[PDB]
């Protein structure tokens, strides 16, 4: 996915996070301890206009 | 003593995992203590004789709660069979740190580091054998003398689950002098213990001067609960939902 900058705060002692739909949905680093957000890449059909 | 029962008024709520969520009211299936159980209240107040400290048969999971303020029950000696043939673990809290000492303790007849300091060597004779021992971070662990208010609730969940004695904990400063009160507050992991051992039982090491105390005693349970998040991601409700028709229904 596109590992964005996440704006929302962990419980300092949280790493993993997901959403309703239980899936990967943020990370925390475990380098510097902050956190991430997730969006994955699949993006739609491929369509053609004649 | 002969322990006279109390309720349990929806505590021992923990974060099963380390997973987050926001806003999300989950449904998990893990060993926890029943809503308004029958504790095994164990009174101590002395001034009567808490000095009964058998080999507790610790099951899946013990609700060793405690509002005592001075952690008169310092440590926790745990085992198979305490006879000087079992790699035995220790949980205590003494001056430096809360020491998690696992090691071929030698046991006598009346297994017990007995304080006189732990010096009662029933547990430890001679570290013959020691595959681990987790001394922890030293805070500041004076010999806690202080007493009053049940001000530190100092709330304990001891499971024991594939070798990994996870200890939870949470200190909330609520004012109380007596058994278990309304209110909810969830409890933290504190200390996983990754070691190989088995555990049947346990005691509570008390700090002899019986004495006036108070702490209880629960019993785990495998339910399946419906915990519910919010926006700060912190549980602030949950229902134990075998109970009852409407908590059946939620």
């Amino acid at each position: 996915g596109v590992l964005t900058e996440s704006n929302k705060k962990f419980l300092p002692f949280q790493q993993f996070g997901r959403d309703i739909a239980d899936t990967t949905d943020a990370v925390r680093d475990p380098q510097t301890l902050e956190i991430l957000d997730i969006t994955p890449c699949s993006f739609g059909g491929v369509s053609v206009i004649t | 003593l002969p322990p006279a029962y109390t309720n349990s008024f929806t505590r021992g709520v923990y974060y099963p995992d380390k997973v987050f969520r926001s806003s999300v009211l989950h449904s998990t299936q893990d060993l926890f203590l029943p809503f308004f159980s029958n504790v095994t209240w164990f009174h101590a107040i002395h001034v009567t004789k808490r000095f009964d400290n058998p080999v507790l048969p610790f099951n899946d999971g013990v609700y060793f709660a405690s509002t005592e303020k001075s952690n008169i029950i310092r440590g926790w000696i745990f085992g198979t069979t305490l006879d000087s043939k079992t790699q035995s673990l220790l949980i205590v809290n003494n001056a430096t740190n809360v020491v998690i000492k696992v090691c071929e303790f030698q046991f006598c007849n009346d297994p017990f580091l007995g304080v006189y300091m732990e010096s009662e060597f029933r547990v430890y004779s001679s570290a013959n054998n020691c595959t681990f021992e987790y001394v922890s971070q030293p805070f500041l662990m004076d010999l806690e003398g202080k007493q009053g208010n049940f001000k530190n609730l100092r709330e304990f969940v001891f499971k024991n689950i594939d070798g990994y004695f996870k200890i939870y904990s949470k200190h909330t400063p609520i004012n109380l002098v007596r058994d278990l009160p309304q209110g909810f507050s969830a409890l933290e992991p504190l200390v996983d213990l990754p070691i190989g051992i088995n555990i049947t039982r346990f005691q509570t090491l008390l700090a002899l001067h019986a004495g006036a105390a108070a702490y209880y005693v629960g019993y785990l349970q495998p339910r399946t609960f419906l915990l519910k998040y919010n926006e700060n991601g912190t549980i602030t409700d949950a229902v134990d939902c075998a109970l009852d028709p409407l908590s059946e229904t939620k």
